[PDB]
């Protein structure tokens, strides 16, 4: 990997610059940034895994796993995919989750 | 086994190949977990999940499968030596 598993990245830019798809640990702030950049890039968000950052260490919680399979005609639905993804992250924050891993269709 | 688009996309980024998953599962159950996902976690149908799950593999290198649907619900990141196993996993049973 081009990034460190021992680091909780706080900027969405790191996700793209360091190729963190489906693997990089993101702070809540960074997770939202990645979702917004995904939309701007025309990328569908397939899933978001929520968990806790243990300073250091990521512990995934399967009950926080959000999944949205991409339909055939998906481009016009990206805005909704984005909205639901961000709503999901905000709901996880309300539930005490402190880190996320995002999977985009790339 | 059922592998959705999300898991398929995660596989190459988490060190798993189609064969790795199949082999790990064929080796037999090594633990149990549960697939509890609220309706909002499963767009666009929003059915959610409330099913027992089985774990295959070992710490840091495991796959979780929904007992009812056959869906792979989680795959560990084998590229992360510090991956902390999901708290719901109970090894042995």
């Amino acid at each position: 990997k081009l990034f460190e598993h021992t680091v909780l990245y706080d900027s969405g830019d790191a996700f793209f610059e360091l190729k963190g798809n489906a693997s990089m640990k993101l702070s809540p702030k960074a997770a939202i940034e990645v979702c917004n950049e995904a939309a701007k890039k025309g990328l569908w968000i397939l899933g978001i895994d929520g968990g806790h950052w243990l300073n250091p260490g990521f512990r995934i919680d399967s009950s926080a796993s959000w999944t949205y399979d991409m339909p055939e005609e998906y481009k016009s639905k990206i805005p909704e995919n984005n909205r639901l993804a961000i709503e999901n992250i905000k709901d996880d924050i309300e539930n005490g989750y402190t880190a996320f891993i995002i999977t985009l269709k790339m | 086994l059922k592998i959705d688009q999300k898991i398929r996309g995660q596989m190459p980024e988490r060190g798993w190949t189609e064969d790795d998953i199949k082999n790990t599962v064929s080796n037999g159950a090594t633990g149990t977990s549960f697939d509890k996902r609220s309706p909002k976690k499963t767009p666009p149908d929003y059915l959610g999940r409330n099913d027992p799950a089985t774990v295959y593999g070992s710490p840091g290198k495991y796959v979780v499968v929904n007992d009812r649907t056959g869906e792979v619900t989680q795959i560990s990141d084998k590229t992360d030596p510090g991956w902390v196993d999901d708290s719901r996993i109970q090894w042995g049973n």
